[PDB]
């Protein structure tokens, strides 16, 4: 079977401006595992990410959490960047600072 | 005899005999209940009852391992509990005995020993002294699935023996404490003996195990002759085979007899035996394992004579091998009752690899002339060790000692987990404080002596679940030179290190509310991290990112919101051990 | 609740080069305290679990079980042949119970379909698929391999289990309650959406909910997910008309506070 990533972006902690922090890509529900994710900042990618283990849920579809520290400012864009089998083209999921 | 089990009872007595089966009952089956092996014990002995009454009785006739088995196999098929000892309930002897002895634990994860107040053990014993002493026997066994089961015996009638006294005594604790505390180390040290003779005669064999009893009684009875010497070795090999077998009724009865053999022939075997032989059979047997050195014959040649000079040395080795090395350690052994047996063998085997060699050879004895002269490498190499590793210990004491064993273990063995590694380097330090207080000259011999048994208990482990390939090497090539094998070991170049991430580093709170042993474990299973990081760290890297990750804790257990400030830190201190370590 | 230790088994039958072709994760309730891949071949503990005070050899033994798991899972791309790619998962634990009890579990699943179960009173794997009935067949031709998994699950598991609960409770018990913030934006005109935020708490069960006039308001349309160190983020948004905003406050729920706390607008 084939599943659609679902996508979120969050940060770890409550964003403030010139405070260091984490930013998290958490991609879910996709199958099969095979998977291309990058964190963006203001349209570039961003080495320094990490990520935990590919894993799944109890309906055996794959989750995946990527994450970055990073600083926000007032003018930083940060967004999250998908490429799957399941998808024309990659899909990016832009912070929303906690407005969704 | 129609009926071994009748045989036994009737050798060895009631008690004694209910004793070893609820011993063989806790050593094969660990995790069993106590009050249910008191039930199966007392079954089989009711049942041995009737075959001495009756030797012809159904199934008086058959074999203490089938009688055994059956009992155990009436619970361990439970697999949810006994693990794979389920598949051994499977089998018929003989191969069911042999697959409980492989599913022996050496290392049962089995609740620390609290001792209760003083007042309660005594009450405890007072209101019922039996089950109080059973209670002890199948602690310790269960805890030891290999103890020596005749010397426990003896552990327990001294245990009962300090109880009797000391409970009726005015100051209960300061009379028991000091007594329950000696025995408790004699046991360690006993158990730990024993491992390895087991060790021996299951992975290297009859004529492993014989080199190390010819070369341990010759220094205890030097004026035996040889012929008898040998003769005390293959009645201790019985003995020892049959207890590490599981055998322990018939070790029992053996060992007994070979009690009654050497106290009714001490004239042939040593001067120093009187005073042991007038003791019931315990004390008896338990003394005679301790008693002191005979005084070595007042004039003896040199070995040169019949090992080096001697024109038929080629002879008397080709025609029969292991004597001619057998009497070689003979002699060599009642001349240095001071030395290590395990070194004592690998002069043996040096002087066997140079016979080997140069028999064949042009000229034997041109070729095999020096062969004394490679002893004296085989000395000086543990002697610098020990030098080496005592004046480390006096230097930095015995926790910071053991976090030095800890960074060289994990270099040499990376692929063991931090537990693993923390244990191991806490029982190598200890050789510590056994053996670098003895006078010099005495350090060599017990550090190699400790060595031998700290590394045979990592080997008999690892071998039921090994995760590096030289450890495996230095564990199954040659008993002997184990120790040298393992000390011989460099960082392993082809472990892959762990790679540094955001969570290399991630605690919760509960580490600032622990007693500081509690917080010592931690240091060191953070040094073990470290290293796993960058192998060849040196001791400046190391100290570096240790100091970084003490003030890490210290910041963030004062911290108001201390999971904030773990989460926050965590990361930060990745980045300085990294640097620390230059990356 | 009820304590599970469950171990999420991979296998795929063409990785990317330099990716493990197998590997597992292994959780204590929601939390991983296990990593496993072929590359390295040493199964490790994860995040606060490196610090478990645990005895020589749990490691060793969680590496020598995962190295034969290993082995039968790509040994399973074999039996099927086909063309490919495949992906075969397992779902391997146990969880526990009343009167001392424990509970395995074992299934398994291709291309993202379950397909198979270990039987445990058979001791056989087995399902309805063709490939089902070739997978079960070769694992279950392989000497030793369902003695293995009954051993696996019926014991090692819940001992496993019954061990870290002991020893890991400084991990089991950790709460942290959430930082909470409530903000507005515009959306359509007319309308302003309320979001609430939930941040790096733990345990994961959350309520949040949004109040008026110390009534119900409704819940709102929530999202969740973790953080890198096994908290949690969560969110919810209403939607409210234009200029209402300040009517509204969020209320969460969570077992790290002592009551429910209320949560007001920021500006």
């Amino acid at each position: 079977i084939q599943r659609t990533p679902k996508i979120q972006v969050y940060s770890r902690h409550p964003a403030e401006n010139g405070k260091s922090n984490f930013l998290n890509c958490y991609v879910s529900g996709f199958h099969p595992s095979d998977i291309e994710v990058d964190l963006l900042k203001n349209g570039e990618r961003i080495e320094k990410v990490e990520h935990s283990d590919l894993s799944f849920s109890k309906d055996w579809s794959f989750y995946l959490l990527y994450y970055t520290e990073f600083t926000p400012t007032e003018k930083d864009e940060y967004a999250c960047r998908v490429n799957h089998v399941t998808l024309s083209q990659p899909k990016i999921v832009k912070w929303d600072r906690d407005m969704h | 005899h129609k009926s071994e089990v009748a045989h036994r009872f009737k050798d060895l007595g009631e008690e004694n005999f209910k004793a070893l089966v609820l011993i063989a009952f806790a050593q094969y089956l660990q995790q069993c209940p106590f009050e249910d092996h008191v039930k199966l014990v007392n079954e089989v002995t009711e049942f041995a009852k009737t075959c001495v009454a009756d030797e012809s009785a159904e199934n008086c006739d058959k074999s203490l391992h089938t009688l055994f088995g059956d009992k155990l196999c009436t619970v361990a098929t439970l697999r949810e509990t006994y693990g794979e000892m389920a598949d051994c309930c499977a089998k018929q002897e003989p191969e069911r005995n042999e697959c409980f002895l492989q599913h022996k634990d050496d290392n049962p994860n089995l609740p620390r020993l609290v001792r209760p107040e003083v007042d309660v053990m005594c009450t405890a014993f007072h209101d019922n002294e039996e089950t109080f002493l059973k209670k002890y026997l199948y602690e310790i066994a269960r805890r030891h699935p290999y103890f020596y089961a005749p010397e426990l015996l003896f552990f327990a009638k001294r245990y009962k023996a300090a109880f009797t006294e000391c409970c009726q005594a005015a100051d209960k604790a300061a009379c028991l404490l000091p007594k329950l505390d000696e025995l408790r180390d004699e046991g360690k040290a006993s158990s730990a003996k024993q491992r390895l003779k087991c060790a021996s005669l299951q992975k290297f064999g009859e004529r492993a195990f014989k080199a190390w009893a010819v070369a341990r009684l010759s220094q205890r009875f030097p004026k035996a002759e040889f012929a008898e010497v040998s003769k005390l070795v293959t009645d201790l090999t019985k003995v020892h085979t049959e207890c590490c077998h599981g055998d322990l009724l018939e070790c029992a009865d053996d060992r007994a007899d070979l009690a009654k053999y050497i106290c009714e022939n001490q004239d042939s075997i040593s001067s120093k035996l009187k005073e042991c032989c007038e003791k019931p059979l315990l004390e008896k047997s338990h003394c005679i394992a301790e008693v002191e050195n005979d005084e070595m014959p007042a004039d003896l040649p040199s070995l040169a004579a019949d090992f080096v000079e001697s024109k038929d040395v080629c002879k008397n080795y080709a025609e029969a091998k292991d004597v001619f090395l057998g009497m070689f350690l003979y002699e060599y052994a009642r001349r240095h009752p001071d030395y290590s047996v395990v070194l004592l063998l690998r002069l043996a085997k040096t002087y066997e690899t140079t016979l080997e060699k140069c028999c064949a050879a042009a000229d034997p004895h041109e070729c095999y002339a020096k062969v004394f002269d490679e002893f004296k490498p085989l000395v000086e190499e543990p002697q610098n060790l020990i030098k080496q590793n005592c004046e480390l210990f006096e230097q930095l004491g015995e926790y910071k000692f053991q976090n030095a064993l800890l960074v060289r273990y994990t270099k040499k063995v990376p692929q063991m987990s931090a537990p693993t590694l923390v244990e191991v380097s806490r029982n190598l330090g200890k050789v510590g404080s056994k053996c670098c207080k003895h006078p010099e000259a005495k350090r060599m011999p017990c550090a190699e002596d400790y060595l031998s048994v700290v590394l045979n208990q990592l080997c008999v482990l690892h071998e039921k679940t090994p995760v590096s390939d030289r450890v495996t090497k230095c564990c199954t090539e040659s008993l002997v030179n184990r120790r040298p094998c393992f000390s011989a070991l460099e960082v392993d170049e082809t472990y892959v290190p762990k790679e540094f991430n955001a969570g290399t580093f991630t605690f919760h709170a509960d580490i600032c509310t622990l007693s500081e042993k509690e917080r010592q474990i931690k240091k060191q299973t953070a040094l073990v991290e470290l290293v796993k990081h960058k192998p060849k760290a040196t001791k400046e890297q190391l100290k570096a990112a240790m100091d970084d990750f003490a003030a890490f804790v210290e910041k963030c257990c004062k911290a108001d919101d201390k999971e904030t400030c773990f989460a926050e830190e965590g990361k930060k201190l990745v980045a300085a051990s990294q640097a620390a370590l230059g990356l | 609740s009820h304590l599970s230790l469950l171990y999420h088994l991979t296998a795929v039958s063409s990785p990317a080069p330099g990716t493990p072709a197998f590997w597992v994760s292994g959780w204590l309730g929601p939390q991983q305290y296990l990593s496993y891949n072929s590359l390295r071949g040493e199964a490790e503990p994860c995040g606060a679990w490196v610090w478990e005070n645990q005895v020589s050899w749990y490691w060793e033994k969680e590496t020598t079980d995962l190295r034969i798991k290993e082995k039968l899972f790509l040994e399973a791309f074999k039996a099927l042949g086909g063309k490919g790619p495949y992906t075969l998962q397992g779902l391997l634990g146990c969880e526990l119970g009343p009167d001392n009890t424990s509970v395995p579990t074992a299934k398994f699943a291709l291309n993202g379909e379950e397909f198979m179960n270990f039987d445990l009173k058979q001791g056989t794997w087995g399902g309805d698929w063709p490939e089902a009935l070739a997978i079960s067949q070769r694992w279950q031709q392989q000497d030793k391999a369902a003695n293995k998994e009954l051993t696996f699950l019926l014991f090692s598991c819940p001992h496993r289990l019954r061990e870290h609960l002991e020893r890991g409770r400084g991990n089991l018990e950790w709460k942290e309650p959430p930082s909470m913030r409530l903000k507005a934006r515009p959306s359509s005109p007319g309308f302003s959406v309320l979001t609430c935020s939930a941040f790096s708490f733990y345990p994961p069960e959350l309520q949040l909910r949004f109040l008026r006039n110390g009534l119900a308001a409704g819940t709102g349309q929530g999202d969740f997910g973790p953080n890198s160190d096994g908290s949690f983020h969560a969110s919810s948004s209403l939607t409210v008309k234009s200029g209402d905003e300040h009517h509204y406050c969020c209320i969460v729920q969570h077992a790290g506070l002592a009551q429910p706390l209320r949560v007001e607008l920021e500006s």
